[PDB]
RNA sequence: AAGGCUAAAUACCGGCACGAGACCGAUAGUCAACAAGUACCGUAAGGGAAAGUUGAAAAGAACUUUGAAGAGAGAGUUCA
RNA sequence: GUGGAGCCGCCGCAGGUGCAGAUCUUGGUGGUAGUAGCAAAUAUUCAAACGAGAACUUUGAAGGCCGAAGUGGAGAAGGG
RNA sequence: GUGAACAGCCUCUGGCAUGUUGGAACAAUGUAGGUAAGGGAAGUCGGCAAGCCGGAUCCGUAACUUCGGGAUAAGGAUUG
RNA sequence: AACGAGAUUCCCACUGUCCCUACCUACUAUCCAGCGAAACCACAGCCAAGGGAACGGGCUUGGCGGAAUCAGCGGGGAAAG
RNA sequence: AAUAGGGAACGUGAGCUGGGUUUAGACCGUCGUGAGACAGGUUAGUUUUACCCUACUGAUGAUGUGUUGUUGCCAUGGUA
């Protein structure tokens, strides 16, 4: 009654999806989230796992705001267009 | 589950149009070893746990 | 390799079961579930004296 | 494509093949084994008489726990076994054998069967499902045929 | 030409080893 | 004779889903959803239970 | 040859379950091209799907 | 003394670029030379793979023939 | 002999330099073996059809069981 | 329908092809179910297992007791 | 006292528990078509005695030894886990 | 008639039985401040595999007499 026979009430949901990490993480009763820990202001990472800021640090996804000032950088940040 | 929040059908909507096979021409490409979507889904070996 | 096999939680299985006491990787699911971890025998291990 | 032992007299000798089919191997392996020099147009009268339980074929290196008939007698052994579908794959082939005997323009009521050789195919996988959480796995057999028909002359 | 699918790692659960524990009183 | 279901997606018979059931014009007994029981109003200070009159309950 | 479809469309069209339904193997390739429910409603009243009626359970003993 | 600022010499396994190596050469080197932190597992923290090569050119076998097709046997391409 | 683009002597130098075993790691395959087995809940039969192909698909006829706390009709949760 | 009954058992409405297969034969051992002369626990650590009694109406109901019980005690009969 | 799937002794009744087993049926097992695993495995597998790590399959001295196998069996393989 | 003594891994558990032993529950006695202990007493307590080789019980067989059949001989083995 210890194993197969009691799977069978698994049928309600603890971990919902977070709206920060969208990990499933987002524990209802609690209403927390489990990777970054979410209506805390800061973003839950820790130093006793280096593989959980490789999944998660800057340079991971889509950068649409570094991908330019890496970019607008080496010129000076300019604000005169163009000559013609 | 028949009742479900707006924020899951518009994930599960993303994961119906994916479970799809690729399209004939691009394996005529230049450059490609892609033969197969290996990305499909089959609603009983793997499912997405919501 | 700065840090070569070391980036991986794995442990001795322990007890019986018919298996050597090398190190075995943790969890389930994918392929390299229960495979032999660091150590300078095994697939994807440390080699022995990594070169400092 | 490559045969083994391609025929000592080409001009009037003719050749077939099929590879990675569905059969189990060793019903397939001592059912060509019987009809290794056998004239066509007795052994294709023959493996109809298998299929349907009147002439049997011996299984002679593959027999373990392969229990005993009476049709074997006639091959002088005492175990036998009637696989009409290892026996009814190679029935289809003598088909093809003779079709492309005639394209060559033979005379194909004058061939025997020289060479036949019953070789494995990749192991094709599927899973079972055993006691205390297990998998066991399912593996079919499937096997590469080959002919060389030669008339005697 | 189905493009090929599954061969998943079995990844079984660890069992409890040599049954009953029996032994001697002696 | 005429086995009869819910028409509504809740499948209990709760505090707010019961019934009478009734035959339409197309003869067939369906189960209809019916409003709970009103009660009258009581009088003020202490007298005896059982409701006023005139009102409609 | 299959008839599947049609014998659940008739028997949503007699109001019967689909014990019931169907009579007359003659005319099969015929009601193999009726799909739509305004095809299998002329069947009826021509006679190829009839009711077939209940299986009697006298109370005279 | 219980008040304050201050350049160089110094430190850089994160990044934006670079250059080189008495390195490793697909069970190696990072976990990843390829749709890799991807497939998949766990409720969740978290664990996490296998997988490079036709040829100069696809010229990737038109066509005839037995089979319903899988597959052949002839023919054809190419240096193979 | 196959194979198609690299490689070796000698003098020095430098090592991640030699395997039969580690209930060794990873990949592969055998004997076992056409063997254990495909045996819980009574049970199927005849003809016609579409089919290259019919015990298992459909259609009919017959014999059956579930038998209204159902092997029936609808749901909540879960699945997508 | 029977019956005290939503028990059990047969059927109508509604389902279903006998539960991941079929055919031939009726060896041992087995698994599940039945019987058996004469004797009746001799079996065996133990009457383990199995069997007997079992529904109702009318009689009959002891020791003991916290006077509630015991008790449907036991023990007879009857039934179409 | 009532109660107990509690523990023990004896009697009446009942019975294959026994004398002493027998027969029948069902699903098997068995033969066949189709699909078809695993544990395990140095090499393999005929015994008696001696010697030996004091209890051999192999060595020593005798007995002796014909292919290939089918259904069963639990003596052994100081069997397997 | 006699109710002689034994051996076979204190014969015999992939033959069974689990009574007593010999886990975890528990009670009592003695001892220990205590946890606990006691060849002290008591009740409750999951017994796995054979389809492998051999051995053995049976069932086809193989050699050689040219092939096939019929009727016989007895080496050896058992022996009540
Ligand atoms: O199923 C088992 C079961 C049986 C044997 C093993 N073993 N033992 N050694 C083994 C080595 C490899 C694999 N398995 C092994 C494991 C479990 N049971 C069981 N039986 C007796 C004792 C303990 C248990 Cl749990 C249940 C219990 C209840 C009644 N029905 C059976
Ligand atoms: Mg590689
Ligand atoms: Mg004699
Ligand atoms: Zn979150």
């Amino acid at each position: 009654t210890k194993g197969t026979s009691s799977f069978g009430k698994r049928r309600n949901k603890t971990h919902t999806l977070c709206r920060r990490c969208g990990s499933k993480a987002y524990h209802l009763q609690k209403s927390t989230c489990g990777k970054c820990g979410y209506p805390a202001k800061r973003k839950r990472k820790y130093n006793w796992s280096a593989k959980a800021k490789r999944r998660n640090t800057t340079g991971t996804g889509r950068m649409r705001h570094l991908k330019i000032v890496y970019r607008r950088f080496r010129h000076g940040f300019r604000e005169g267009t163009t000559p013609k | 589950s028949s009742h479900k929040t707006f924020r899951i059908k518009r994930f599960l909507a993303k994961k119906q149009k994916q479970n799809r096979p690729i399209p004939q021409w691009i394996r005529m490409k230049t450059g490609n070893k892609i033969r197969y979507n290996s990305k499909r889904r089959h609603w009983r070996r793997t499912k997405l746990g919501l | 390799s700065e840090l070569a096999g070391h980036q991986t939680s794995a442990e001795s299985w322990g007890t019986g079961r018919a298996v050597a006491r090398i190190p075995r990787v943790r969890g389930g699911g994918t392929h390299r579930s229960g495979q032999g971890a660091f150590g300078n025998m095994c697939r994807g291990g440390r080699m022995f004296a990594p070169t400092k | 494509v490559r045969y083994s032992l391609d025929p000592e007299n080409p001009t009037k000798s003719c050749k077939s093949r099929g590879s990675n089919l569905r059969v189990h191997f060793k019903n397939t392996r001592e059912t060509a084994q019987a009809i290794k020099g056998m004239h066509i147009r007795k052994a294709t009268k023959y493996l109809k008489d298998v299929t349907l339980q009147k002439q049997c074929v011996p299984f002679r290196r593959y027999n373990g726990g392969v229990g005993r008939c009476a049709q074997a007698k006639q091959w002088g052994w005492t175990q036998g076994r009637w696989p009409k579908k290892s026996a009814e794959f190679l029935l289809h082939m003598l088909k093809n054998a003779e079709s492309n005997a005639e394209l060559k323009g033979l005379d194909v009521d004058s061939l025997v069967i020289e060479h036949i050789q019953v070789n494995k195919a990749p192991k094709m996988r599927r899973r079972t499902y055993r006691a205390h959480g297990r998998i066991n796995p399912y593996m079919s057999s499937p096997c590469h045929i080959e002919m060389i028909l030669t008339e005697k002359e | 030409s189905w493009w090929p699918l599954p061969l998943l790692l079995l990844l079984l659960l660890l069992l409890g080893p040599a049954g009953a524990r029996a032994q001697e009183d002696e | 004779v005429q086995r009869l279901t819910y028409r509504r997606r809740l499948s209990y018979n709760t505090a707010s889903n019961k019934t009478r059931l009734s035959r339409t014009p197309g003869n067939r007994i369906v189960y209809l959803y019916t409003k709970k029981v009103g009660k009258a109003p009581k009088s003020a200070c202490g007298v005896c239970p059982g409701r006023l009159r005139g009102v409609r309950a | 040859s299959m008839l599947r479809l049609q014998k659940r469309l008739a028997s949503s069209v007699l109001r019967c379950g689909k014990k019931k339904v169907w009579l007359d193997p003659n005319e099969t390739n015929e009601i193999a091209n009726a799909n739509s429910r305004q095809q299998i409603r002329k069947l009826i009243k021509d006679g190829l799907i009839i009711r077939k009626p209940v299986t009697v359970h006298s109370r005279a003993r």
